[PDB]
């Protein structure tokens, strides 16, 4: 049964820097873009929506806009890779991965910013 | 659920315009 799993559930990072949380989920031989459904979002912040190979950045929360990003080399391999450049303090909280591929499931990662 | 996961992406942003 299709189940994310992350490497890291805490990252501690420090303040400027750049940072990737990533989650890993199930992917065999190919990628079918038009089956992926990939989300994050930290506490009550919408950060990514990419729905079958269409990411709409209309709906990305603004405190994210230009320093949020989603590694989509690695979609390919089986791995949702969120890079936020020039992390701030308040980029310190829950965050959260939602994937859909055939299956859904979702997990959460500790961010915490010296 | 993805299709949850829309309606609540779609909500927040709204909100937030
Ligand atoms: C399920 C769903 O699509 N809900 C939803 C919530 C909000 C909005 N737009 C606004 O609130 C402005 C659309 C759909
Ligand atoms: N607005």
């Amino acid at each position: 049964a299709f189940t994310v799993t992350v490497p890291k559930d805490l990252y501690v990072v420090e303040y400027g820097s750049n940072m990737t949380i990533e989650c890993k989920f199930p992917v065999e031989k190919q990628l079918d873009l038009a089956a992926l459904i990939v989300y994050w979002e930290m506490e009550d912040k919408n950060i990514i929506q990419f729905v079958h190979g269409e990411e709409d950045l209309k709906v990305q929360h603004s405190s994210y806009r230009q320093r949020a990003r989603l590694l989509k080399d690695q979609l390919s391999l089986g791995n949702a890779a969120l890079q936020i450049t020039d992390v701030k303090l308040q980029d310190a909280g829950v965050y959260r991965c939602m994937i859909s591929y055939g299956g859904a499931d979702y997990k959460r990662i500790t961010v915490k910013v010296n | 659920d993805p299709a949850l996961w829309q309606c609540v992406f779609a909500a927040r942003s709204c909100y937030e315009e």
